[PDB]
């Protein structure tokens, strides 16, 4: 029960991990400072600037719930 | 000498001409099935074209059915074709309802394959498609119907 | 496949079916009133997380229920 | 279609005009920078959304911007 | 020569050295001092 | 000023095969495109479209569906050959409209008599939040 | 089990819909100047913090809850 | 026109110089990292000579040196193994008990437990099982002593030593000259006869006088250390004639041509030999002969320098018709400028090649006792596959390669490969339509027959006691071989393998070796299954290579390369749209395939053929001839496969096969570890390593080689490469557990 609580705490961290880097950088990141001009939900930003997929705050929803149902699981 | 040449002589258009596409035996075949006759009342098109897919839908219905070993009602899975003919006349009813208008005038191509002007197909009007699925219904519950009628003296019966 | 497998790869399949259509005798009197498209990339993602979802919850429960209606105990 | 916009930050290289692929950038006269030329999308109904003008622009941040809007047989790349 | 010794300082073989150094000592503390769950010297 | 030419029907077309790259309905009841040049001699040159064709000595007109097949083939004429090049858009009521090059220079050469488009006067982070433009039409980089 | 198993997984989407509308108030709501140095602009003011310590909490329960098992393994 | 031998002298020094630079081959490369990016370019650009390069004479010489350092490495290989077989091994043991002892050739140290893993082998040995086959092909070439797989390994060694002083020879000092490597019809008229004839003429020079004595002495018991040594067969020929009589001849018959003398030891008897289960050895040995002869002849169809021979330029010219135009003109150009041409059309052709050998190996036995190691056997054939399944992936790549970057129709041009560029729609439509029947009449049939199993209707399912699809042409072509012998085949006293002659069961050591493999329903669908997945693969990886240069998306896609990630979000969404990427789906359409195939064969040889035979000839399969009524199902796949024989993997612990057990967990994580790449994209990993490089340069420890998260394209290298070495390590642990427990 000690080791799987501690994954529990790991499913737990990563799942807030990936759903609080998506809220704060929902605004705006370093690498795209005007994502809020382009909305919650759109595709990416292109090949550009190294690539920029799933660099949306709705990709980082999208990427946390395979870890919610990781944790769940 | 080659056998490959571009769609009526232009090589802009996406396709080319073949044995396939253009050939006497090919062009006559499809300019005398019931869907490329283009100066005829569509009713009529339509009850070949549902005389022949009603007839030939109860082959597998019926033996392939689930009462296909219970010879006492098995020969009546005829009724799953008229079925699917009740549910392909409505396919094919509500394809029109979407796709003509009652006032809108054909669709089809006002040309021919050497220039000269044509009068377009009724079919793609709809009240020429209203037609069309009508005889379908009327030709394909016939097939159907035609079809179960006939039962003894065949190897797959 | 619709999370691996992303869009431009499918787009490109769907032209090669509009041409199919179009140049094919007696179908081609048939025709789409809506163009044939490729899934949008966010549309992918959603459609990708929906179906491993789906499959997440319908397999445990399953097996869940199964294994232990099976027993009851 | 597709919105494009230039913001005066751009230094005038007319390179968002070399790499777009359905001519929709334009360099038009200015006053603001070195060259004396500024970008402007002009043609934007013609636009794809391939964002190839962003990969070249050498301004920190971009002074083009591509904002993907209402798609249209032009914008959705349709050759049917 | 020089050449030499700056390929032998670039990071994969660097690391393998490096590293190899480190299994082989591992591996002889755990052959002197096998098992061991706990630090017994107290 | 600047006159635009006029797209000149029965102008020799390259010599090609057939593909099943080429126009389909979208020609027929939406549009298409039309690329024209010059060229010196006969060439070979690749099809944006399929393999390749003859490119005709003297006048050429090409048709193709989409307007970026005219633009990529123009510029394949501007780089390996040496070749002037400008398409139009052909609508199918019979309508034609002249595209590029717009200004008869070409687009990244500056030129006097054009106009700015969707030219924002401020450095693209001085757009305004998302919420300043609620319930209205507007978005923060229209203006 | 199926009455746990059901509660569990409901939790867990409810809990990834909460940060992904609190991502969505960030984008369309937010107003950094009527929030200013208040407490909640002061969370995107240091975010680079909070990600980063997720990110190390999260490291720290993976790298050795993984290695534990792994070990009995 | 005249071949002649052409090099150049000393065109690169040697020096460390170049060493001590990384990315020196490469021009912005060469600068230096300014991210991290740089580091893993390096490696993705290593190989790639022809984009360092425009000189074909250069790609050309790094080419041969690059050939030469593979063979110096698969000596090295060769070695290493004749040295374990040698020094760390119990062939000896296996030698006089084949059927009992388990081959072996490993041995692992004590350290930390691990010596579990030297399990109990037999002969008095602790070791790791090996599914190689090494044991087999020695004892089939006449190996008895350790002292000969020393000496092999020592020549392995020294034969390494040559290949890398040669590869060393032929780019630093004399390097030879484009012509050189042009000069194809000299090329290959030396390796049909040179290299391929001579070879198999050497190889049956080998076989009649060493395997063939030697061979009949291990089969009559003989020990083998009470055996005489093979050059003892080449001093005193009464030796080679008390087991042979021709040899008494001397070469007489062949000469005066009496050859039907010949027919003690050049025999055309096929099936297997019952003592060993392998193939007879007097017929392998005829067959190398007539190979040999043949090879020898068709190495003189192409000209040199004496006028008669062919010009492979005319032949080419010469093919073409009234569908085609001027077909094949132009071919020879293409294929003496471009190497990727040459790639793609060998890879092609050795995949399938190996997948050939995958099928002929088990079902006709080559070496003594191979066919009762169910383990070496089944990992022969597996590790084949993929060989084949991989090689043709790559095929493709190169395929496309060439179409992007070597295809030019102004300077080399080709009809056919235009006329097919001109209707690649039509193709790549019609193998659409033909994948989609093929998924609905394979698959489809496998739903439908779950469907009436869970409903309790197992007669309205396709089975072979309800809805018959009897592989009526199969079981026709098998009987047809069946009665070949004496027929259609007189000189033929068996049949060509054992699968088709009905009767003639064959078991060696209370084990089965081969006896008629049945065809029925189940067959017939998962053959099905093959075709439709092989078509989906052929799909997927031709339509990335026809539409590689343009499409009606993106008409200019050959100026983005072969490998570029997307080209934007517009038109829709361009994502995966380079034939590279094609390549990467095709390689998970190409597992997906092969591991059917695989698991088709596993499954098969353990319900009707692999077992124990009784002796009275009662024969009980390893599982109880379940075939026919589970595999039709595919809760039957997960049931009666899966779930009971991973039974072995998941109770492995605490036993020599423990590693296997540790091997299919492990291989689990990298395959699922490779969805996080898979299913993501570099955008939002680069957001995270910027807060991270926030939290570095707070206390002053930011490198200076700036962190970026990995490219598009390798986000997808690396989630495919990941995926398949999960997927096919949790097989291949799962396999050898499986049938090293129950063989
Ligand atoms: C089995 C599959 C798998 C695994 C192992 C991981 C593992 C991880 N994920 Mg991930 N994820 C997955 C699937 C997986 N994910 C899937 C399917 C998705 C949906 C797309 C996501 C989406 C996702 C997101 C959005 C994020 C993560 C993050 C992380 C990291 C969390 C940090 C941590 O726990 O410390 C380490 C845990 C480990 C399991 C590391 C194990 C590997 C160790 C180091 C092996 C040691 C090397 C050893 C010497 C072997 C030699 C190899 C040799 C060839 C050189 C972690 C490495 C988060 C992150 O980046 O954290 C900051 C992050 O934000 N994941
Ligand atoms: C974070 C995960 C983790 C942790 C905490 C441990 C911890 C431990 N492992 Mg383990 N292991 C792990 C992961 C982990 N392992 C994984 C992933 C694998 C698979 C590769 C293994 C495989 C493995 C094996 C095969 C063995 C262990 C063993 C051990 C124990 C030996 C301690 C020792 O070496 O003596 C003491 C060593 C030192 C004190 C060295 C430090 C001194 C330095 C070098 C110098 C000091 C200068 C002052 C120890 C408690 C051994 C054991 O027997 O368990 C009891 C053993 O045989 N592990
Ligand atoms: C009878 C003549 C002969 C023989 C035996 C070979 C044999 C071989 N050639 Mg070769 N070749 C020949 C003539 C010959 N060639 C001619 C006339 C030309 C055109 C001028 C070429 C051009 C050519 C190219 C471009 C390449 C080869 C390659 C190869 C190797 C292919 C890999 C293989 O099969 O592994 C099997 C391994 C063996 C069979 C071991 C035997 C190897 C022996 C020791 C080599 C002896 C043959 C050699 C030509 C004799 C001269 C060497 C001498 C001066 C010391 C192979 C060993 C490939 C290569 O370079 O691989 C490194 C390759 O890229 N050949
Ligand atoms: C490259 C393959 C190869 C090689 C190197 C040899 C080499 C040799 N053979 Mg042999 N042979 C071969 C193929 C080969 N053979 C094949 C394919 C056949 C089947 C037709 C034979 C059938 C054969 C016979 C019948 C005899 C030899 C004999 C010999 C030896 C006599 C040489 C001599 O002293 O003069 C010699 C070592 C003679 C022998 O045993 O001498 C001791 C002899 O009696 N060979
Ligand atoms: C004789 C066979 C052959 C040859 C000579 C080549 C040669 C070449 N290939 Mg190719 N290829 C082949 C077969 C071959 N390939 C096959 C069978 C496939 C199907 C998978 C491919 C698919 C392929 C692709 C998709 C690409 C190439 C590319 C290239 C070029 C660059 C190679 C490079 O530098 O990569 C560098 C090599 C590495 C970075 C090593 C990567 C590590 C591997 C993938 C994983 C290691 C796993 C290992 C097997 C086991 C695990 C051990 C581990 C735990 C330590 C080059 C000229 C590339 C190119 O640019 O074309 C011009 C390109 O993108 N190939
Ligand atoms: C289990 C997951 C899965 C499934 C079911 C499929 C299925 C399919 N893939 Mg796909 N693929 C997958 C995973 C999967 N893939 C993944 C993970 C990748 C990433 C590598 C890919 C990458 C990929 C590529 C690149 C391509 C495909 C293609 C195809 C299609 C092949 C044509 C065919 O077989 O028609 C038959 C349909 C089936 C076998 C699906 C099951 C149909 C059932 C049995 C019929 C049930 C009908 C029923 C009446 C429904 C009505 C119910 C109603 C009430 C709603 C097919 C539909 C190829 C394609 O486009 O087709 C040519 C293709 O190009 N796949
Ligand atoms: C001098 C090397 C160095 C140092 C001092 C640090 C220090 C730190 N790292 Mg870090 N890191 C490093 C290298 C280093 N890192 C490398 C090479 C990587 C790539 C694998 C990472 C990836 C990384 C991540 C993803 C994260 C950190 C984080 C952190 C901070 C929290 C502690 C931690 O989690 O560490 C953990 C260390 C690792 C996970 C990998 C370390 C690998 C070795 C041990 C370090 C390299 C040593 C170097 C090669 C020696 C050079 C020898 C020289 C004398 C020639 C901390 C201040 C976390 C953070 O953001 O803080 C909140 C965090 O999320 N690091
Ligand atoms: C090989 C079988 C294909 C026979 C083609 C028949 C054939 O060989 O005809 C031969 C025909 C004529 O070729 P030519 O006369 O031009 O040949 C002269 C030179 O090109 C050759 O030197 O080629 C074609 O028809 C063009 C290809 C179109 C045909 C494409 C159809 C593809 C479908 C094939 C798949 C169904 C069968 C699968 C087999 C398992
Ligand atoms: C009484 C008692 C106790 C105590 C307890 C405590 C101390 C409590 C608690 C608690 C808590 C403390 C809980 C919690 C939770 C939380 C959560 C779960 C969270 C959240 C958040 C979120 C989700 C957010 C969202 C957002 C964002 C992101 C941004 C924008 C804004 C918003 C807000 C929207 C004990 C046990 C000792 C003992 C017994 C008795
Ligand atoms: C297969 C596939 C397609 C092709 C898929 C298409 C064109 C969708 C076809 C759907 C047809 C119409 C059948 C769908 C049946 C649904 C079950 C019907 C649901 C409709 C209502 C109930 C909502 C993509 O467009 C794509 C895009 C980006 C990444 C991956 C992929 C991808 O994998
Ligand atoms: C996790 C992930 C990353 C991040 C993965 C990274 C950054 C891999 C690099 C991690 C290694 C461990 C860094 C190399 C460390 C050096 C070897 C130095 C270490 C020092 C010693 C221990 C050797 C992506 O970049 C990415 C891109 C596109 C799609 C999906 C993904 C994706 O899923
Ligand atoms: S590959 Fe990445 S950047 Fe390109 S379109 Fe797809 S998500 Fe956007
Ligand atoms: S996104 Fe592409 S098409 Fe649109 S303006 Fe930029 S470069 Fe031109
Ligand atoms: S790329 Fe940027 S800086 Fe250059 S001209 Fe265009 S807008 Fe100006």
């Amino acid at each position: 029960d000690f080791l799987v609580h501690h994954a529990i705490a790991l499913g737990l961290h990563t799942t807030t991990l990936i759903l609080v880097k998506g809220a704060l950088d929902a605004r705006g990141s370093k690498l795209m400072p005007d994502k809020k001009d382009f909305g919650y939900s759109f595709p990416c930003d292109g090949p550009g600037r190294g690539g920029t997929c799933d660099i949306s705050a709705w990709d980082a929803f999208y990427l946390a719930v395979f870890w919610m149902l990781n944790t769940i699981g | 000498y080659q056998v490959v040449q571009p769609i009526n002589g232009d090589p802009f258009i996406g396709s080319l001409e073949t044995p396939v596409t253009s050939s006497p035996l090919v062009a006559w075949y499809l300019s005398n099935l019931p869907g490329y006759r283009t100066a005829v009342n569509p009713l009529l098109r339509g009850i070949e074209v549902g005389l022949a897919h009603g007839f030939l839908l109860v082959g597998p219905f019926v033996k392939a059915g689930p009462l296909r070993n219970t010879e006492i009602a098995g020969q009546a899975g005829s009724l799953a074709a008229g079925g699917l003919v009740v549910i392909l006349s409505i396919c094919l009813t509500i394809y029109g309802i979407s796709s003509f208008n009652e006032g809108d005038p054909s669709t089809a191509p006002s040309l021919t394959l050497t220039g000269r002007k044509k009068q377009p197909d009724q079919l793609q009007t709809a009240d020429g498609w209203a037609k069309f699925t009508g005889g379908f219904f009327f030709g394909g519950i016939s097939g159907v119907i035609w079809a179960f009628f006939l039962l003894y003296v065949l190897d797959l019966p | 496949m619709f999370l691996i497998s992303w869009r431009g790869y499918w787009q490109e399949l769907i032209e090669t079916l509009a041409w199919a259509h179009e140049r094919t005798p007696l179908a081609n009197l048939i025709r789409w009133r809506d163009k044939p498209v490729a899934l949008s990339i966010v549309q992918a993602r959603l459609v990708g997380l929906v179906h491993f979802s789906v499959g997440y919850i319908f397999t445990y429960a399953a097996f869940l229920i199964a294994s232990t209606s099976g027993k009851f105990g | 279609s597709h919105s494009v916009k230039i913001y005066d930050t751009c230094i005038g290289c007319t390179q968002c005009v070399r790499a777009c692929p359905t001519d929709v950038l334009e360099m038009i006269p200015w006053g603001g920078c070195k060259a004396k030329q500024i970008a402007s999308a002009p043609r934007t109904e013609d636009c794809v959304g391939c964002k190839r003008c962003e990969s070249a622009c050498p301004t920190d941040f971009l002074s083009v911007r591509v904002y993907l809007w209402h798609e249209t047989t032009r914008s959705m790349g349709l050759a049917y | 020569m020089r050449d030499l010794k700056t390929y032998l300082s670039v990071a994969p073989v660097a690391s393998t050295l490096w590293f190899a150094a480190l299994a082989g000592l591992l591996i002889e503390i755990n052959r002197f001092f096998p098992d061991a769950l706990t630090f017994p010297f107290f | 000023g600047f006159t635009p030419p006029e797209l000149d029907p029965n102008t020799p077309s390259p010599i090609f095969g057939g593909s099943t790259g080429g126009l389909l309905r979208k020609a027929q009841v939406e549009e298409f495109y039309v690329i024209t040049w010059e060229s010196p001699k006969e060439q070979i040159f690749e099809m944006p479209t399929g393999g390749a064709a003859i490119m005709r000595e003297g006048p050429n007109l090409l048709k193709l569906a989409r307007k970026e097949q005219c633009l990529a083939l123009g510029t394949r004429l501007r780089s390996k050959y040496k070749i002037k090049y400008q398409f139009y858009r052909v609508f199918p009521s019979g309508e034609v409209q002249y595209l590029h090059p717009k200004d008869g220079v070409y687009p990244e050469k500056v030129n006097p008599g054009r106009q700015g488009v969707g030219v924002n006067f401020r450095s693209i982070g001085k757009n305004v939040s998302p919420i300043e433009v609620k319930f209205t039409g507007k978005q923060p980089y229209d203006l | 089990a199926a009455l746990y198993t059901h509660h569990q997984y409901i939790a867990g989407f409810i809990m990834t819909g909460a940060f992904a509308h609190g991502a969505i108030f960030f984008i369309r709501d937010y107003n950094p100047e009527q929030n200013a140095d208040n407490v909640l602009a002061r969370m995107l003011e240091h975010k680079e913090a909070i990600i980063s310590h997720l990110s190390w909490a999260s490291l720290f329960l993976g790298f050795h809850t993984l290695g534990l098992y792994v070990h009995n393994d | 026109p005249e071949v002649k031998i052409l090099v150049d002298r000393d065109p690169i020094k040697t020096s460390f110089e170049q060493w001590a630079k990384p990315g020196h081959f490469s021009r912005t490369i060469a600068k230096g990292p300014d991210t991290t990016t740089w580091i893993w370019n390096l490696h993705a650009d290593a190989h790639d000579f022809d984009s360092h390069t425009s000189d074909l004479e250069e790609i050309s010489r790094k080419v041969f040196s690059a050939h030469f350092g593979q063979l110096s490495i698969i000596f090295l290989w060769l070695s290493g193994m004749y040295f374990h077989g040698a020094r760390f091994s119990n062939y000896e043991a296996w030698l006089n008990d084949p059927t009992h002892i388990r081959p072996s050739a490993q041995v692992v140290w004590p350290i930390v437990g691990q010596e579990i893993l030297n399990g109990d082998v037999g002969g008095g040995f602790r070791g790791i099982q090996i599914t190689s086959g090494f044991f087999q092909i020695w004892r089939a070439s006449g190996i008895t002593s350790e002292l000969q797989l020393y000496c092999t390994a020592i020549g392995a060694l020294v034969f390494a030593a040559l290949m890398l002083f040669a590869g060393w020879f032929h780019y630093h000092k004399a390097a030879p000259k484009l012509v050189w490597f042009q000069d194809v019809e000299s090329m290959l008229n030396h390796h049909l006869a040179g290299l391929l004839g001579l070879g198999s003429l050497s190889w049956a020079g080998h076989q009649v006088h060493v395997s063939l004595p030697i061979n009949q002495f291990l089969n009559a018991g003989v020990d083998p250390k009470e055996i005489p040594l093979p050059h003892e067969f080449i001093l005193n020929r009464d030796l080679l004639a008390q087991l042979y009589p021709s040899f008494a001849e001397g070469a007489t018959p062949f000469f005066t041509l009496n050859w039907s003398k010949y027919a003690d030891f050049l025999t055309f008897r096929g099936g297997l030999d019952p003592l060993t289960g392998g193939l007879w050895l007097t017929d392998i040995a005829h067959h190398h002969l007539a190979i040999a002869i043949l090879f020898l002849i068709a190495g003189h169809m192409y000209r040199t320098n004496w006028g008669i021979g062919h010009g492979i330029k005319d032949i080419l010219e010469a093919h073409k018709g009234p569908f085609t135009g001027q077909g094949h003109k132009g071919l020879y150009e293409i294929l003496t400028t471009s190497w990727h041409a040459q790639l793609s059309i060998n890879l092609a052709m050795l995949g399938s090649l190996t997948i050939i050998v995958a099928h002929h190996m088990y079902a006709m036995p080559p070496y003594p006792y191979l066919a009762t190691d169910y383990g070496t056997q089944l990992s022969l054939f597996t590790h084949h596959m993929w060989i084949g399944g991989f090689l043709i992936v790559g095929a493709a790549a190169h395929a496309a390669i060439f179409m992007v970057r070597d295809y030019d129709p102004t300077t080399r041009y080709n009809d056919l490969l235009d006329r097919v560029l001109r209707h690649r729609d039509a193709i790549i439509s019609h193998l659409n339509w033909v994948c989609i029947f093929l998924g609905f009449h394979s698959f489809g049939l496998y739903i439908h027959n779950d469907t009436m199993s869970a409903l309790g209707r197992p007669q309205d399912m396709f089975s072979d006691t309800a809805i018959q699809l009897q592989p009526v042409f199969a079981q026709w072509i098998q009987n047809t071989h069946a009665l070949a012998p004496g027929t259609t085949a007189p000189g033929a006293t068996t049949s060509t393998s054992l699968t088709w002659g009905g009767g003639d069961l064959v078991s060696v050591g209370g084990k089965v070796a081969l006896l008629p493999i049945p065809l029925g329903t189940a067959d017939f669908l998962v053959h099905h299954i093959h075709a439709f997945t092989i078509h989906v693969t052929v799909l997927i990886l031709l339509k990335g290579v026809l539409f590689a240069r343009s499409s009606r998306l993106i008409p200019d896609k050959a100026n983005l390369g072969f490998r570029f990630p997307c080209d934007g979000p517009g038109r829709g969404g361009t994502c995966q749209v380079s034939a590279w990427d094609h390549v990467f789906l095709g390689l998970f359409w190409m597992y997906n395939a092969i591991s059917v195939v695989i698991f088709h064969f596993s499954w098969k040889m353990q319900s009707d053929v692999w077992g124990s035979i009784n002796d009275q000839g009662v024969v009980t399969h390893i599982t109880g001839g379940n075939f026919a009524q589970s595999s039709i199902t595919i809760n039957g796949w997960l049931r009666d496969f899966l779930w009971a024989q991973a039974s072995q993997v998941i109770q492995s612990y605490g036993s020599s096969l423990s590693a296997y057990g540790l091997f299919f967990l492990g291989a689990h994580f990298v395959w699922a570890f490779s969805l996080m790449f898979l299913f993501s994209g570099r955008g939002y990993w680069q957001e995270l390593i910027e807060s991270i490089v926030w939290a570095h340069n707070k206390l002053k420890v930011a490198p200076a080689t700036q962190p970026r998260a990995l490219s598009i394209v390798q986000g997808r290298a690396v989630g495919v490469t990941h995926y398949l070495l999960g997927g096919i390590a949790t097989t291949w642990a799962f396999f050898l557990a499986r049938i090293i427990a129950v063989g």
